């Protein structure tokens, strides 16, 4: 049989991942400081990556990308896009952002504040008018961002909403969207954040825990705006996914290495007035939707898991 | 001229030196007696060659080396072999019986009855050497003699020879070849007590050299035969700069110059390219760039590591075969656009490159197929942490129940060294992460 | 260079002693004679570890046969190769030891072991570098248990820094001469524990049971069982007498299966199970092996090894096999069975591929096992032993020739210590 | 990319290759004492072992 250890105990996703393997009949799972196995679900913070593929007789697989981290944080994300010429300081679909320690560009924030002067401030959240507003808030590492003044809105409510997108790398680096998303809506008409912990603070007044879906949202584009969710939107999203795990691939890849790895990833988008769609952050350790976890889970072992360990298409691969 | 001695510890380290004295003498032209018909100073002379071998008047050139086991099986084979004729019985020393896997009884036990000894016929050496520069010294991190004895033997190197320099080659220990269970208990007790008196260490780890003759030399089972002939050719490449002209790594000092800014943080990683199986009927050869875009996968490595996940701190690139500046520097232009070459901030981004027009050597009837141009890349690169990273926790796993520890304290050990070994371990994985993040 | 000296003591471990100069001195080449006859080189390059070289170029064991009793070592030096053995190393008395402990330790053996140590003291003397010592006994009886255990005391008091090791017959009413082996097994076994670095745990009760079971022996003999006595000393000590890449030695042994001192009672284990005379026409495959070898069935210790943990794992491979094939299998086992092998000891099963093969076999598989399961053969015999001793049954042959019943509590409560410390690694 | 300090000679020739400028022991006594307080250890062990025999 097949081996695997489980060292995230926080993770909902790969909890039932684990669930799917045992019912499979043809995984084991072994004590999380077992080294005799196939398949790690790692934790997230300190994973162990330099002690993977040092066992004979042992094809080893990880649920983690090492150096994806670069991609999964506020501040490394904007030096990642300033600095890496695939993407370059013109990238049109990243918001106008800038690190700020409480290098360093202070100086040039300023000098794009005094040149709609919105802007938010957020790490791993204040949204002013006023520069030293925000600033001040930060000292008392964050990155300040251009705030979207004039964003997509749903009707009926007026609302705010971002997208997220589940995107699965294997280990030969092919790039897996899931055909399914989810808008996290605000129940509150915008005036001038859509985080599903702060809703819960109308909430689905709408649709059920403030959670539209593809096949409504597509069809929401089609009687309003006269257009689909394809052509208007996921268009840009492919095309964000795979610049920005393309421009990565060189670092992380594990395609000569001892061992192999596999990620899945949540990136959050932001569709502003006229259909154009900003990245706002990717997310390394996502959850899903409760409706989606089936799914999804199940999408894990068939292309990331089985395809290195087979046993006795819900994706969209973005190629290149 | 300046001379430098070998000395081979152990199972390994003999076994290895056998390899590495089978291929100088071959890349010298110096037959099995001893003799070399392209030197024509007779009985003498300071060429760079004489900086490993020194000459009696009969013309024999022999090998400024000694070879110590605490048992005499290995070295047996040493005093019946080929080479037989090239050592004089005095630099060949065995013991009665080993340290049976136990650092402490080559330590202590058994080891205080032979230093004094070793040292007197490694000082025979040194007296004919005109001016000794330091010593090389090969040995294994999980052998008894190979951890103990040469601990022993560093710490007494640095009292007799101050102002030497001593480089290390040391086999890291890979379960897939090793029989013995306390390998990872012998490395972290044998490092601690060797660390500050060894200015450079090569690391090579045996799961790293069997993946390559597995996967590059097509031998299923490899052997320490087939092992150490590859592990002759990476230390050839690296010596190579000791005993021919040149102007790259030309004393020992250097090496430490060039490679090593912080003592403690002494372990460069080796890369070579290219392995061809000399089986194989029809091979297409590859090129400068080729081969230097090798440097940089972990497959070729002697310790298999990320270095996309370190940073550098120094690089050297050794050529042997047809190569010219130019094509050397537009390789390395085209790789550092396409990869993860990321120095620190207080070093300069660099490689410092010799050239040897010689093509390598290899044995008549070996595994490895005979190239144009070759290279072995030494980095010192924090992503070698790894490899102590791996040894650690095994240690902490073993120690955690005391299991073996009564062996190391019957041989008069006190357990407190353990600990006192394995924090010295746990500063200089945090001495790593500093450099590298 | 790298010298055994044997011993056997009493009728068993003289009876299996006897098999064992057997089955090595036909895979060496050696005939009754003491005169070499073989075919390859490979026989004689570590024929020295177990062979002295007479005049002549004979090869005479390095073996000493002691007895309280001159019946069986008459039929010894009547047996096929008898004659093979120095004269000089025959010890006997003239009493006999009558399954009593106390006579082999306290009275008859101490009056001869004195003449004992003086060959073993001639042989070691020769030795270029003794390695240490290897005994053959049984424990039920009162010679091999009760002078060999003193036996072993006093050549540690002699040669404190040497290598003892010891094929140790565990008593077992299935195969049982009387009624007191428990108690003479239990307090054998604390001396073993303190006096041994290396014991193979040779069980009557799983010998009986694989001739039994496995073999389909309705009346095994005790030809049956030594029989599988020496095919599993011929595997154990192949690492000692040929060449290999390994070229081990006893106190290599020790170093790498104890991890801890007092827990080193191996079980011995081998495959394929064969009975005396039953031709093997189809050799098995490695695969094969590798299964039975770790096979309960194949245990030589009365052990279940899924009631444990494997603390360290030895194993030989004989014949011409795929490595690389021996590899896979064994780290198959290790890798499909992980929980049986403790997680604190990286590592802990290593393998040695022998070319030579056994006698009658074109493969064969030899297990050498430190498991925590070995406590249920100690357990076994402590309530043999508890439940005789809590009404004081059969004592007064004991206090007969000297002993206390304080002797005997503290043995008692030496191996339930010894139980519960394996029981500890188990957790 | 600057190439500094090239030395040719018959064997071949060695240079540097800049791409970036950078972004910012125990006495023998000791020794001696050290094997002779394990030796001391040994002994002792030794000793008791003897002693616990002759009881
Ligand atoms: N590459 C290589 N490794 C070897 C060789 N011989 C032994 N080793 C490795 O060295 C380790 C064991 O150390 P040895 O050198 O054999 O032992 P030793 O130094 O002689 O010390 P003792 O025998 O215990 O007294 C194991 O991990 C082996 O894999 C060899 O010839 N080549
Ligand atoms: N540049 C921007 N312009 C407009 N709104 C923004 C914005 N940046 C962030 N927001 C809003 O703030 C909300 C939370 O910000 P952010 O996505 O960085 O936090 P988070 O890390 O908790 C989401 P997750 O962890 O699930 O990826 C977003 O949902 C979005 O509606
Ligand atoms: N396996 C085996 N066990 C034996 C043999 N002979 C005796 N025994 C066992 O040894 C015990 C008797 O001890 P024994 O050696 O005969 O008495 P001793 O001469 O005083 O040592 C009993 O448990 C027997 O089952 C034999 O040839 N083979
Ligand atoms: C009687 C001695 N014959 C012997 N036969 C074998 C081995 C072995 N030794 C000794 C060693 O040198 N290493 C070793 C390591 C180990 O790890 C758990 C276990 C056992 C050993 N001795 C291993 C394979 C067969
Ligand atoms: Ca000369
Ligand atoms: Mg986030
Ligand atoms: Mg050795
Ligand atoms: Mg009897």
């Amino acid at each position: 049989m097949y081996t695997f250890v489980v060292r995230d105990e926080n993770s909902s996703v790969y909890a039932e991942v684990s669930r799917l393997l045992l019912a499979t009949g043809q995984w084991k799972r072994l004590r999380k400081d077992n080294p005799r196995f196939n398949l790690m679900l790692g934790e997230r913070n300190r994973l162990p990556f330099g002690r993977l593929g040092h066992e004979p007789g042992l094809v080893q697989l990880v649920n983690y990308y090492r150096g994806a981290d670069k991609l999964c944080r506020k501040a490394s994300l904007v030096k990642l896009i300033k600095t890496s010429p695939e993407l370059s300081e013109s990238c049109t679909w990243f918001p106008e952002s800038y690190v700020i320690y409480p290098t360093d560009e202070r100086e040039v924030f300023l000098a794009a504040y005094n040149r709609g002067n919105v802007w938010i401030a957020k790490s791993s959240i204040l949204i002013s008018s006023e520069a030293s507003e925000l600033l001040d808030f930060i000292d008392e590492v964050h990155v300040i961002q251009k705030y979207l003044e004039k964003p997509l809105l749903l009707e009926p409510g007026h609302r705010k909403f971002d997208i997220r997108s589940w995107v699965l790398v294997d280990h030969l680096y092919n790039i897996y969207l899931y055909r399914e998303g989810v808008l996290r809506t605000s129940s509150e008409p915008y005036n001038s954040l859509t985080n599903h912990c702060i809703q819960k603070e109308n909430y689905g007044r709408y649709e059920e825990g403030n959670e539209m879906f593809f096949e409504e949202f597509n069809q929401y584009l089609m009687d309003a705006l006269n257009t689909t969710l394809e052509n208007s939107i996921l268009l840009q999203i492919k095309h964000i996914i795979r610049s920005c795990l393309m421009c990565i691939e060189p670092a992380i890849s594990t395609k000569h290495l001892h061992y192999q790895s596999f990620q899945l990833f949540g990136f959050d988008f932001m569709v502003d007035e006229e259909l154009k769609v900003w990245l706002i952050e990717v997310n390394g350790a996502p959850a899903c939707a409760q409706k989606l976890y089936a799914e999804l889970c199940q999408g894990i072992v068939d292309v990331a898991i089985s395809s290195v360990f087979p046993l006795a298409s819900i994706f969209i691969k973005l190629h290149h | 001229m300046r001379e430098c001695i070998s000395i081979h510890v152990g199972q390994a380290g003999v076994q290895i030196g056998n390899a590495c004295w089978e291929l100088y003498c071959l890349e010298h032209g110096i037959q099995p007696d001893g003799q070399m018909p392209s030197d024509k100073t007779i009985g003498g002379g300071d060429d760079s060659f004489n900086t490993f071998f020194s000459e009696t008047g009969a013309g024999k050139h022999v090998p400024r080396a000694v070879f110590v086991d605490l048992e005499p099986t290995v070295i047996d084979e040493v005093r019946t072999g080929t080479y037989r004729q090239l050592f004089h019985p005095e630099q060949l020393i065995t013991g009665k019986e080993d340290a049976a896997n136990n650092y402490a009884r080559g330590h202590y036990t058994i080891g205080k009855e032979i230093i004094d000894l070793v040292l007197d016929r490694i000082r025979k050496l040194a007296d004919q050497c005109t001016g000794l520069q330091g010593f090389l010294v090969f040995h294994s991190f999980g052998g008894g003699t190979g951890s103990g004895f040469t601990s022993l033997l560093m710490e007494r190197l640095s009292v007799d020879y101050g102002k030497k320099s001593k480089l290390e080659f040391s086999i890291y220990p890979a379960p897939q070849v090793s029989t013995a269970v306390v390998e990872p208990y012998n490395s972290i007790l044998t490092t601690h007590t060797t660390l500050e008196h060894s200015d450079c260490a090569f690391m090579v780890d045996n799961e790293a050299i069997y993946d390559i003759c597995r996967r590059n030399l097509d031998i299923e089972r490899p052997t320490y035969t087939n092992l150490n002939r590859l592990i002759s050719q990476i230390v050839s490449s690296i010596t190579a700069s000791l005993r021919f002209d040149g102007a790259l790594n030309v004393d020992l000092t250097e090496f430490q110059t060039n490679l090593v800014p912080y003592p403690r943080i002494h372990f460069p990683l080796a890369t070579y390219a290219p392995v061809i199986s000399a089986e194989k009927a029809y091979h297409e050869q590859l090129s400068v760039a080729e081969i230097t875009n090798a440097c940089f996968e972990p497959a070729n490595q002697m310790v298999k590591c990320d270095p996309r996940h370190g940073k550098y701190m120094a690089c050297c690139l050794l050529y042997r075969g047809d190569v010219v500046p130019k094509d050397v520097n537009a390789a390395i232009a085209t790789i550092k656009t396409k990869r993860s070459i990321q120095f620190v901030d207080w070093c300069p981004t660099g490689f410092k490159v010799g050239i040897n027009y010689q093509p390598p050597t290899v044995v008549p009837g070996g595994d490895l197929a005979k190239v144009q141009r070759a290279v072995c890349m030494l980095s010192n690169t924090t992503a070698i942490a790894e490899a102590w990273a791996r040894l650690d926790h095994k240690f902490d796993l073993m120690y955690a129940k005391r299991a073996f520890v009564h062996w190391y304290v019957g041989e008069g050990m006190e357990e407190g060294e353990f600990s006192e070994a394995r924090e010295d371990m746990a500063a200089l994985e945090k001495d790593y992460e500093e450099v590298g993040v | 260079m790298r010298e055994i000296v044997h011993i056997q003591a009493g009728q068993c471990g003289n009876q299996i002693g006897a098999k064992f100069w057997e089955v090595i001195s036909d895979e060496h080449g050696i005939d009754p004679t003491g005169s070499y006859h073989g075919d390859s080189d490979l026989q004689l390059e570590r024929i020295n570890v177990y062979y002295n070289e007479a005049t002549g170029n004979k090869y005479v064991p390095r073996a000493i046969l002691v007895d309280l009793e001159p019946g069986t070592m008459d039929s010894v030096r009547s047996g096929p190769f008898g004659q093979i053995f120095r004269p000089d190393n025959f010890v006997f008395g003239q009493s006999g030891a009558g399954n009593n402990w106390a006579k082999g330790h306290y009275t008859e053996g101490a009056e001869l072991v004195d003449s004992v140590l003086d060959v073993v003291r001639k042989e070691s003397e020769s030795c270029d570098c003794l390695q240490g010592f290897q005994l053959t006994h049984s424990l039920g009886g009162g010679t091999g248990s009760g002078m060999g255990t003193l036996l072993i005391s006093k050549i540690r008091e002699e040669y404190p820094d040497r290598i003892m090791n010891t094929f140790s017959v565990m008593p077992s009413p299935k195969v049982s001469d009387t009624v007191v082996e428990p108690y003479n097994a239990t307090l054998s076994v604390h001396q073993l524990v303190e006096n041994t670095d290396e014991t193979y745990c040779i069980d009557n009760e799983a010998l009986y049971d694989i001739c039994f079971r496995t073999l389909k022996l309705t009346t095994p003999t005790y030809g049956d069982l030594n029989h599988l006595v020496s095919a599993t000393m011929s595997g154990v000590t192949t690492c000692l007498r040929f060449p290999g890449q390994l070229n081990a030695d006893l106190r290599k042994l020790a170093v790498n299966m104890v991890p801890f001192p007092r827990l080193h009672f191996f079980m011995p284990g081998f495959a394929p199970l064969t009975s005396r005379g039953s031709q093997q026409y189809r050799a098995l495959t490695v695969p094969e092996l590798t299964q039975q070898m770790f096979d309960s069935k194949n245990m030589m210790a009365a052990c279940d090894p899924r009631h444990g943990r494997y603390l360290t794992v030895a194993a030989i491979f004989r014949g011409r096999m795929s490595m690389k094939e021996v590899d896979e299998q064994m780290l198959n086992v290790q890798n499909k069975n992980s929980s049986y092998f403790v997680e604190w000891i990286p590592n802990n099963v290593k393998t040695a591929v022998c070319d030579i093969p056994p006698r009658g076999l074109k493969m064969s598989a030899t297990f050498i096992g430190n498991s925590t399961a070995i406590q249920e053969l100690f357990k076994r015999i402590s309530e043999q032993f508890t439940a005789m001793f809590r009404r004081k049954a059969f004592l007064h042959w004991y206090t007969g020739e000297g002993m206390d019943e304080m002797e005997f509590t503290e043995a008692e409560s030496n191996m339930n210590d010894l139980v519960s410390e394996y029981q500890q690694y188990q957790d | 990319m600057e190439v500094i300090e090239l030395n040719k000679c018959t064997s071949g020739q060695s240079f540097e290759v800049i791409l970036k400028p950078p972004s910012f022991d125990p006495s023998l006594e000791e020794i001696q004492k050290k094997l002779e307080a394990a030796e001391e250890r040994r002994k002792y062990q030794e000793a008791e072992l003897l002693k616990h025999l002759a009881e």
